[PDB]
């Protein structure tokens, strides 16, 4: 299924930070952690954060192929699956040697081109699909665009809670953070500061059912392509 | 999912009430379980709903052909060898 990440145990992992973990009873030497991380799934990854700290150390992509034994034509995103990449092609030493050669060659290319910096290298498909995912997984904007076009603020947070449970899943929220994100969201033209010392909005509609308003290589892409590549 | 589809369904009815209806149908017909509505949307697109697939002015790919139900409303529109099977039989076997 699809699970939430809760934004714990993540930034610490994403950052190469040394940690004196293990040896609960005793004490294991603080070990530095340095490992490239990759996460893939057939399902979706639920994210629950908005801070610039998050959404900045993340990269998103989506595949565009599928392999099956009945490769129906007229679909470019479909190929005859090979039931041999798994049961063999893994234990053969020579293929592993070739793959290792590919990896070392690519690392050498990266080092000699971008001086070891994976952030400086530019991919238009990346950093566009990523912000496309950013436009999703931010359910507050979806709720605002779906239900609202002074009603105080408790009604707003309760409406968000009921909308989220229905639209997404029954989950628990806290009203304060929802309010502060509301002043962090696109509501300031409506959000105001009441003389009764209660931050409230204006022009609030509560809908119920329907209320209206690049290039390709010759034959060797591993030639690194030109400088833009 | 397909049992519910060709058991209770034969406006656009939105989709939140659809996911809640499937949830309660599954709880009653099968077992009490919570379903995340996004998933149900993905399998609904994967299920037989393309003919009913539609769109909403609030940027929501929506459904059609919906038949509501909450009670007893009902439909409201080879061979054998001689004696040696272990002989493996011929190539078709
Ligand atoms: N380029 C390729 N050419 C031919 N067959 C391929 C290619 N890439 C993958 N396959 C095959 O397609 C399948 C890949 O599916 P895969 O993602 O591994 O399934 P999965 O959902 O991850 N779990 P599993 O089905 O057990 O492997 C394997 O059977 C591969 O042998």
């Amino acid at each position: 299924k699809s699970e939430v990440l809760n934004t714990s145990r993540l930034k610490e992992m994403v950052n190469p930070g040394d940690v004196t973990a293990r040896e609960l009873n005793q004490k294991q030497e603080s070990f530095q952690m340095t490992a490239t991380m990759v996460a893939a799934s057939n399902y979706n990854f639920i994210i629950d954060t908005t801070d610039h700290g998050t959404w900045r150390r993340l990269r998103h992509y989506r595949s565009k192929v599928k392999f099956c034994h009945n490769p129906d034509p007229s679909n470019p995103y479909e190929k005859k699956e090979d039931p041999r990449f798994i049961h063999e092609y893994i234990m053969d030493p020579d293929c592993q040697n070739a793959f290792f050669s590919i990896l070392v060659y690519f690392w050498e290319k990266l080092q000699k081109e971008y001086n070891g910096q994976i952030k400086k290298v530019f991919c238009p498909t990346i950093e566009s699909e990523t912000e496309a995912y950013r436009k999703s997984q931010d359910t507050l904007h979806r709720f605002i665009t779906e239900r609202v076009v002074v009603y105080n603020l408790s009604e707003v947070v309760t409406a968000y809670a009921e909308w989220y449970n229905t639209n997404i899943n029954v989950k628990r929220h806290i009203a304060l953070e929802l309010s502060q994100e509301l002043e962090n969201s696109v509501l300031e033209k409506y959000l105001q500061w009441s003389p009764n010392k209660t931050r409230i909005l204006k022009g609030c509609r509560i809908l119920h059912k329907f209320e209206t308003l690049i290039c390709e290589p010759k034959n060797k892409w591993w030639e690194w392509s030109p400088n833009p590549s | 999912l397909h049992r519910f589809i060709t058991e209770r369904v034969v406006t656009v009815y939105n989709l939140s009430e659809v996911v809640t209806a499937y949830a309660e149908w599954y709880n009653t017909n099968i077992n009490v379980k919570r379903h995340i509505a996004l998933e149900l949307s993905q399998e609904l697109e994967n299920s037989v709903l393309e003919k009913y697939l539609q769109w909403s002015p609030n940027k929501t790919r929506i459904l059609k052909g919906c038949r509501i139900l909450h009670k007893f409303e009902t439909l409201q529109p080879i061979c054998e060898p001689k004696n040696k099977w272990w002989e493996w039989s011929p190539n078709p076997s």
